[PDB]
């Protein structure tokens, strides 16, 4: 049962008073130690990894073969895009000399 | 320049100021924001839409250091003006002041320079600042704080070289005759990938991102979500669509195929989060990433609904994080599992997480709704099945967001009392400018 | 040679140095693009820019076409009810082509080319019969069609 | 119902909860917070300015869309005709279709020919030699 | 007049929703809320007259434009013409129905005035949906449908399952919008506009159709996106008669009968299909709101198969869409006043007798299920004839199997409802309480819905009724006889020793079970890669010790 202001406003800290003060900390979560547990873990989690079967297998089939799904759909639609408009083939990065940026000035 | 140089002097004599006035350090720090929103307000009336391209221009001699003002540096401006003063409302010292005060000036002048030697020296001149404020002692995290500044630095350090072949290569840094001189694009074009694929999260360069704007306080997540992230892609559409174009042709299956794992394992990681800022932070990823394929697709108005993209999430998200930082200062915890039937205890505030949830899932009467239609739209034009990729996947990001939403505000009432009117505050100019911009943004 | 483009320079810069405009034009929305018959246009900055304005006012021109044009064809269409199958072909045909030129020219180096009217498909499908006519196959794909939408 | 019947008084007096968490201290009026009339001047001064940015700017201005509208309309009245006589005369229609496949377009694109006069292309490819001499004539008895 | 029809409901909703009900109460907020359905009822009436009858289309520039960027161009424009009035006519007056039941069904509910509100904005966004002239204005009413079915199906979400309703609906219709989507940029990038009376397909690139329907298909619940449906019980009874009558399940087959640019042979299929799976699927379920559930989900069945048939068939699955929402609608508030008059029980296995309702409740449920049989004579025996013998002579060779599935579905809808009666009214009582509801506001709210089947009757839906396709009178009077097969053998209340067949069946064909692990683990699982393995693993760069 504080007081922690004046009948005209004027907060009081209460820092000497015997009734706890309402204040920041009032509504703070009582911390159950497993969920910080947990959480600590989940945190900490790539200390965890490990090259065992399962883990080389999963990154290869699903990390770098949906890399390589997307690049070959990039590659795809590219070229798709480049013949639907009208462009011989174009040099992308290692593809030998050949057409990058068509003219302005020219029909296709 | 004059008026931004009594900016930068009023704004640093908030050190000068004796520590016991109280009331009149919080209002000079709050003023010292207030006005340049104003004069970036008063830029926007002077701005000619049917006038050139750059507009309001400035150089200072042979101190490279060049300014100027196009629509997407404006935008910009704009939301990073609004975003600080907000900022100003979630610190409490003169420390914080200062530290968000440099960061203001930094951001502005780095939003619209023309010199690339210049955007270099002012942008990451901010990577101390920033390493400050994560890793701060007692609540802060100095792994993320290395995280964020070790990544920023490589990129940065792989440019660095590339900026000063240019330099030889032409004489010059100014990017309006760097577009116009013939240049050994690869090189140049591999630097600024470097700096800008590290300033947009996209893989595999993005895991400082999580731990760092997790590790930030409130007003720190509030900068480096809204407005960091942004540098970027204003980098894209500033310096190296103009000056390297025929390697932003030759290199975009590799930047697709990079945009598309990233948007795809970005969505499917934020599933498994169990952190509600966490939940927040990684969201950001995936919505850069479509960010990056608009710009990159440089199909029928690509810089327009880029732009609009980048303002959309910088509104939406700093707004999240603010609910977030609600919940956080007045319970101690941001771990899904101590939250439950908020709706009850938090009804204003859970009326606000469940907008900006519906404005973060690209729903209408958001801007950000507008953005992703006008982004597939010039996703669309290079090729339909690019655009399918990000159509058919809308079932995984509103997954996390109203499964996020579902567990903590719904179920039993545990938690802390509704929201203060300075929460309400910090919080209102967001939802405003979504309304505006999510009805009628144009005229 | 070098002494010819040196002086070609020289001329630009002088001309773009003296340059004015008053009574209402805004420079930055020229009337004529400036006609040159230079390798490469970036070599002169001045022209660069110039033609780069010229452009900039042409493609916001026919965005502003086809917002006129499709005003006028709703016109047509709503007032035509259901005989709008007959009526208001020509005004649809004029509609797509001018969303066609807003589209196709200044596209960027990377968008294929929008077909309004399906007209590109269904001319290679015309010139896929006569190819599968004299190679005197079965044809596996569809006959063209005549018109596929309400223009085109 | 209360009282026997839908249409009697209510039954709540007082605050029905506080907002903002603000509870009255003496009957006094509430203490305004110290952000309260610097937030109000700044943000609002903010939106009146970008109100009067929307709504008293010039159109042109404002947006070049509102430039390009008035030029867009004299042109089309000046290409509307040009097509009229198109579908009239069938010599100029195959003069057109012939330098359309110089252009690399193909029959159905005649229309989109007449309508790109204007463009930097066809001004620059005439004066190279890129556009077939004879598009200029056509373009000239079109609009005759 | 017209601007009332749309505007009014949203104001209706914004009324009760902001802190102005915080001064009306509960009793303040019902006469807000009846009163602003009924003036936009009054508009859709005089918006019907004017454009069915008179044929005056009327097209309104509401608020300018929404955003034109390059030749993308989306305004604030609405259009009303005899589709839009059709549609504004039957959501108007199914809705003000539904709030003059729910200002007295929900009336012990803690928070009233939320409820109402937000039936009123999910109203005002299905008038939104119908009125526009344009394909984005109509994804504001689509996604807008979904977020106050999202409200509305959660609303008790102090209960986990319906917490989980809610989300399931959310996210099966996501799936189609993504779809619906993409559709739409076809649209607009191969025909260059995004008005409906510019969009004039003869021979498009098959995505089109084919996005457009998955997208339909979401909404109107048709086989592989049914799953939602039946689970979106878990909200209260005036939420699912607004759902399955008015708003949100019609919208699909509203936006495929105004676009018509399908491929037929996706279209019956799909439609034939969810109909014998909806008709097998009520015919096992003890629930009383789950076998009403999945009747609305087979006549959205037969309005697919018509719109596939053609223009007139279009015609038709317009027409059987206006009958069924009348008769739909009462059938569900109806099962709602039997089951508050049992005590919340939605078992058939505990009904019984003629204690526990009022003479107006069984007579409401014995008309709208007359209606919904196809008894001669009455409201849907002229769309669902009408339909049936447009699939007696299409001369497509795929529409012989969907008019034999359509025959079988009759059969068993006459079945299960006519069960529905026999378990509730004729048998002996099993259950105990006895608390039968007898106000006026319930009572005048299912009068209303009794008036609309009649008026169907006497002024039809469009110009098809009357007119004879002419078939054989074998062909033409099997429906009935297939109805009173229904009849007879749901009265003599038989069943088979086949218990496997009746256990597939009554499990649903385990599509829920089969999906809560062929996508749904997998993308949990490969989430559970992108993060351990991916973040924290192959991608991560660790630290220096020194
Ligand atoms: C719908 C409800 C779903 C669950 C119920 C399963 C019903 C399936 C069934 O065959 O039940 C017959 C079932 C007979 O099963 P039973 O009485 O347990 O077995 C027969 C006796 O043991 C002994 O009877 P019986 O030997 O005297 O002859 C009876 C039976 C023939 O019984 C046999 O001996 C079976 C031999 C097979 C060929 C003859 O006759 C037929 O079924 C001939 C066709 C009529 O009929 C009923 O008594 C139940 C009537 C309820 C309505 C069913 C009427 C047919 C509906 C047609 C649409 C089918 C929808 C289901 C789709 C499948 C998924
Ligand atoms: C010289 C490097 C200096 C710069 C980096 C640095 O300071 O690293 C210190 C730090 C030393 O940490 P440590 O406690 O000695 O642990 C060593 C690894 O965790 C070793 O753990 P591990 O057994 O998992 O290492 C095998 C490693 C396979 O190692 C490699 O792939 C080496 C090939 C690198 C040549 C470049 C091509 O596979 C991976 O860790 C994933 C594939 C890497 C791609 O290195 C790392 O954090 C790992 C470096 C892996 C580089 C790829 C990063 C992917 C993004
Ligand atoms: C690349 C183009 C720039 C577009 C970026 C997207 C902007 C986001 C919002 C869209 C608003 C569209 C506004 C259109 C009319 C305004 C003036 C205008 O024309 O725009 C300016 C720039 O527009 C702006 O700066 C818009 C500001 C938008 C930022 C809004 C977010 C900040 C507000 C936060 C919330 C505040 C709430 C406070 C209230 C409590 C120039 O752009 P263009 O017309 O493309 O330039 C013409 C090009 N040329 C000269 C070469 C012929
Ligand atoms: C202090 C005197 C020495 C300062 C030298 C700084 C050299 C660079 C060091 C790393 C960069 C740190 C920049 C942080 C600026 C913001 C900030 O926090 O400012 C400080 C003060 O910073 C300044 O010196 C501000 C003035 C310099 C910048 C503005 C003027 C020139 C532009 C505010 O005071 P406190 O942090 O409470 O000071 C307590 C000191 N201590 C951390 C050691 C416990
Ligand atoms: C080392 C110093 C610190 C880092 C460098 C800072 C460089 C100055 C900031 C950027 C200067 C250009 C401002 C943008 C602009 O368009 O300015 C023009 C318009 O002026 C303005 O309205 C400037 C507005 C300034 C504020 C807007 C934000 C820009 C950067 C903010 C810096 C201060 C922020 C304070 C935050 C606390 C120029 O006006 P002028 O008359 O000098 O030029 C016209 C002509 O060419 C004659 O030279
Ligand atoms: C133009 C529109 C202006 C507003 C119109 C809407 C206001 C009419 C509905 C008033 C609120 C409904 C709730 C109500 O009045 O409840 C009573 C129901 O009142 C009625 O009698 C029914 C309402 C009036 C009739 C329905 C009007 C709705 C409009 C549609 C009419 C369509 C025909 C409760 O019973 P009672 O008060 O009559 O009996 C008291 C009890 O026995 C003792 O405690
Ligand atoms: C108060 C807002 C009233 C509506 C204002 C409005 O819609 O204006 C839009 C700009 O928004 C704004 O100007 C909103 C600025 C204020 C934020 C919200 C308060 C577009 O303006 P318009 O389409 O009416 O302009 C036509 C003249 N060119
Ligand atoms: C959290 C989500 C909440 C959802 C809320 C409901 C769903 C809303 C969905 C759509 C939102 C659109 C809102 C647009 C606001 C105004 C935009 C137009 C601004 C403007 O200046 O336009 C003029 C304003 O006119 C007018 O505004 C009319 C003049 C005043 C007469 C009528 C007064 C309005 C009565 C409305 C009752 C309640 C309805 C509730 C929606 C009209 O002229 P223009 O320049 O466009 O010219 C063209 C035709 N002349
Ligand atoms: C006892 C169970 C018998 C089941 C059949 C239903 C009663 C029909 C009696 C019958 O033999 O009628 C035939 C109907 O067959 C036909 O030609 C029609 C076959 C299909 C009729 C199925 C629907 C029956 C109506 C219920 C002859 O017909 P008719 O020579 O009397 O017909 C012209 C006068 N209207
Ligand atoms: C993100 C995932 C998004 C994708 C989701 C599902 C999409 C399934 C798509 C399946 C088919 C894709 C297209 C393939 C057939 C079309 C074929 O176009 O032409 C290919 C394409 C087109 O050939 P062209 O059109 O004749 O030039 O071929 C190529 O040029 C690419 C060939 C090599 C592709 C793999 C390269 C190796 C990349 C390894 C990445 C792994 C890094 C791991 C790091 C950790």
């Amino acid at each position: 049962e504080a007081k922690q202001f004046t009948p005209d406003g004027k907060y009081m800290p209460g820092i000497f008073s015997k009734a706890k003060p309402l204040d920041r900390s009032t509504q703070w979560v009582h911390k159950n130690p497993y969920i910080e547990a947990w959480y600590y873990r989940r945190d900490h989690f790539e200390n965890e990894f490990v090259w065992n079967y399962r883990t080389t297998i999963e990154a290869l089939w699903f990390l770098g073969g949906f890399t390589a799904a997307a690049y070959a759909l990039s590659v795809f639609a590219f070229r798709q895009a480049d013949r639907r408009s009208g462009y011989p083939k174009r040099q992308i990065l290692g593809d030998e000399p050949a057409m990058v940026l068509p003219d302005e000035r020219q029909f296709y | 320049m004059f008026i931004s140089v009594l900016l930068i002097l009023f704004a640093l004599c908030v050190t000068l100021i004796p520590e016991a006035h109280y009331h009149m350090v919080r209002v000079w720090s709050f003023v010292a924001t207030i006005i340049p929103m104003w004069v970036v307000t008063w830029m926007w009336w002077n701005f000619d839409a049917s006038g050139h391209g750059l507009q309001m221009l400035v150089i200072l001699g042979r101190s490279h250091l060049a300014f100027g003002i196009d629509g997407v540096a404006l935008s910009l401006m704009l939301l990073t003006t609004v975003l600080f003063p907000i900022c100003m409302m979630l610190l409490r010292t003169v420390a914080g002041f200062m530290t968000f005060i440099l960061l203001e000036v930094l951001v502005l002048s780095a939003l619209c320079v023309l010199d690339l030697l210049g955007f270099y020296i002012l942008f990451e001149a901010s990577l101390i600042l920033l390493f400050l404020l994560i890793g701060r002692a007692p609540y802060g995290s100095l792994e993320a704080a290395y995280k964020i500044v070790l990544y920023t630095m490589a990129g940065s350090l792989v440019l660095l070289p590339t900026l000063f072949m240019i330099y030889s290569e032409c004489g010059t840094t100014n990017v309006l005759y760097m577009t116009c001189a013939y240049n050994h694009q690869t090189v140049l074009g591999w630097g600024l990938l470097a700096v800008l694929a590290v300033k947009i999260p996209l893989m595999p360069v993005h895991l400082w991102l999580p731990e760092a704007h997790v590790a930030a306080p409130t007003a720190g997540s509030v900068l480096l979500a809204g407005v960091l992230l942004k540098l970027g892609g204003i980098g894209f559409l500033r310096f190296m669509l103009p000056v390297v174009p025929e390697f932003c042709v030759s290199v975009f299956p590799l930047v697709s195929t990079l945009c598309l794992v990233s948007f795809l394992f970005s969505t499917l990681s934020t599933l498994r989060q169990i952190d509600l800022k966490k939940i927040v932070a990684y969201s950001s990823i995936a919505h850069m990433s479509m960010v990056t394929l608009a710009i990159f697709s440089q199909s029928e108005f690509s810089a327009y609904s880029s732009s609009f993209l980048m303002i959309a999430h910088g509104l939406i998200s700093p707004a999240l994080f603010l609910i977030v930082g609600i919940l956080y200062d007045r319970a101690h915890t941001k771990f899904i599992l101590y939250f439950s039937g908020l709706g009850a205890s938090m009804p204003i505030g859970s009326t606000l997480f469940f907008l900006f949830t519906l404005g973060n899932l690209a729903f209408p009467l958001f801007p950000n709704f507008i953005a992703e239609v006008l982004c597939m739209v010039s996703i669309f034009a290079v090729h339909e099945l690019l655009a399918y990729v990000f159509c058919v996947c809308q079932v995984l990001g509103a997954a996390y967001g109203f499964w996020a939403f579902n567990r903590v505000v719904h179920g039993l009432p545990r938690g802390p009392a509704d929201v203060t009117r300075t929460e309400f505050h910090t919080v209102l100019p967001l939802l405003i400018g979504a309304v505006w911009l999510g009805i009628k943004p144009m005229a | 040679s070098v002494e010819e483009r040196q002086s070609f320079h020289d001329k630009v810069n002088d001309v773009f140095k003296n340059l004015t405009g008053e009574a209402g034009k805004r420079w930055a929305r020229p009337d004529e693009p400036i006609l040159h018959t230079l390798n490469d246009e970036k070599e002169e900055p001045h022209i660069f820019f110039h033609n780069t304005n010229y452009r900039t006012s042409r493609k916001y021109i026919n965005v502003e076409k086809t917002k006129i044009l499709r005003e006028q064809a709703l016109e047509c269409v709503r007032a035509a009810g259901t005989a709008r199958y007959h009526k208001c072909t020509e005004v649809m045909k004029r509609l797509q082509a001018a969303v066609r030129v807003a589209s196709n020219v200044d596209r960027g180096p990377l968008a294929r080319k929008r077909d309004v009217g399906f007209i590109y498909h269904n001319n290679r499908l015309r010139e896929l019969q006569q190819q599968a006519a004299e190679l005197e196959i079965e044809n596996p794909f569809p006959a063209p069609a005549k018109q596929a939408t309400g223009g085109y | 119902y209360p009282g026997g019947s839908f249409w009697s008084e209510g039954t709540q007096t007082g605050k029905n909860g506080f907002l903002f968490g603000e509870v009255p201290i003496n009957g006094q009026p509430r203490k305004t917070l110290w952000w309260e009339p610097y937030w109000y001047a700044g943000f609002g001064g903010m939106g009146v300015g970008v109100y009067l940015i929307y709504h008293a700017k010039p159109l042109e201005a404002l947006d070049i869309k509102y430039w390009a509208a008035p030029r867009a309309a004299k042109e089309l009245e000046t290409e509307m005709r040009m097509l009229d006589k198109l579908n009239e005369r069938p010599d100029l229609k195959e003069r057109l279709v012939a330098v359309c496949k110089d252009l690399n377009m193909i029959e159905d694109e005649a229309y989109d020919l007449v309508l790109m006069r204007n463009e930097y292309k066809v001004k620059l490819g005439m004066h190279t030699g890129r556009v077939p001499e004879d598009l200029k004539a056509i373009y000239e008895e079109l609009e005759a | 007049m017209f601007l009332l029809s749309v505007f009014f409901p949203l104001l209706g909703g914004l009324v009760n929703t902001s802190p102005i009900a915080r001064f009306l109460g509960h009793r303040g907020s019902s006469i807000i809320a009846i009163g602003c359905m009924v003036v936009a009822f009054i508009s859709s009436v005089v918006i019907y007259y004017e454009v069915v009858f008179m044929g005056c289309a009327v097209s309104v520039d509401v608020f300018g434009t929404w955003f034109s960027v390059g030749t993308f161009h989306a305004g604030w424009t609405f259009n009303f013409d005899l589709l839009t009035a059709n549609m504004l006519f039957t959501v108007t007056g199914v809705s003000m129905a539904v709030h003059m039941y729910a200002c007295d069904y929900m009336r012990q509910d803690p928070h009233l005035n939320l409820f109402l509100g937000y039936l009123s904005y999910f109203t005002g966004f299905m008038c939104v949906l119908v009125a526009a002239d344009n394909l984005l204005v109509m994804l504001v009413g689509w996604e807008g449908i979904g977020v106050c079915s999202y409200l509305l199906i959660g609303y008790w979400s102090h209960r986990l399952s319906a917490v989980k309703s809610a989300q399931k609906a959310i996210l099966v219709n996501r799936v189609s919008d993504g779809l619906l989507m993409w559709g739409v940029l076809w649209v607009w990038y191969h025909l260059g506009s995004l008005e409906y009376d510019l969009l004039n397909v003869y021979s498009a690139s098959g995505f089109v159709g084919l996005s457009i329907l998955i997208g339909a298909m979401g909404k109107s619940a048709q086989i592989l996106f049914h799953v939602w449906l039946a689970d979106a019980m878990e909200g209260p009874t005036p939420v699912s008669a607004l759902i399955h009558a008015a708003t949100l399940v019609t919208a699909g087959v509203y936006l495929l009968v105004r676009l018509h640019i399908h491929d037929e042979m996706f279209v019956i299929i799909v439609g034939s299909l969810t109909a014998f799976m909806a008709g097998v699927f009520g015919a096992t379920q003890s629930d009383l709101k789950r076998v009403i559930a999945y009747s609305t989900c087979s006549q959205l069945g037969y309005m697919m198969v018509s719109l596939g048939l053609g223009e007139t068939g279009g015609e038709a699955s317009m027409g059987h869409l206006m009958t069924h929402a009348s008769f739909k609608a009462a059938l569900f508030l109806a099962a709602g006043m039997v089951i508050s008059g049992n005590g919340g029980n939605q078992h058939i296995a505990r009904y019984g007798g003629s204690a526990h309702s009022a003479m107006f409740t069984m007579l409401t449920l014995m008309v709208a299920s007359l209606s919904l049989i196809g008894w001669p004579e009455l409201s849907g025996f002229y769309s669902k004839e009408t339909i049936l013998n447009l699939a007696a002579i299409c001369a497509d060779p795929i529409a012989d199997v969907a008019h034999t599935l359509l025959l079988l579905t009759a059969m068993l809808t006459s079945a299960y409802t006519t069960k529905l009666f026999y378990q509730c009214f004729m048998v002996d009582f099993s259950g105990s309480s006895v608390t039968p509801v007898r106000n006026v506001l319930p009572i005048l709210a299912m009068a209303i819905l009794l008036l609309d089947i009649m008026l169907k009757v006497w002024v039809g839906t469009n110009l098809l009724s009357g007119m004879l396709f002419f078939l054989p009178w074998g062909v033409k009077t099997l429906p009935f006889g297939l109805m009173v097969a229904g009849i007879l053998t749901a009265t003599a209340a038989v069943g088979s020793e086949r218990f496997t067949l009746i256990r597939f069946c009554g499990s649903r064909w385990g599509f829920d079970q089969l999906f809560a692990r062929s996508p749904v683990n997998p993308i949990f699982d490969l989430g559970r890669i992108t993060w351990a393995i991916g973040d924290r693993g192959l991608l991560s760069v660790g630290n220096l010790r020194a």
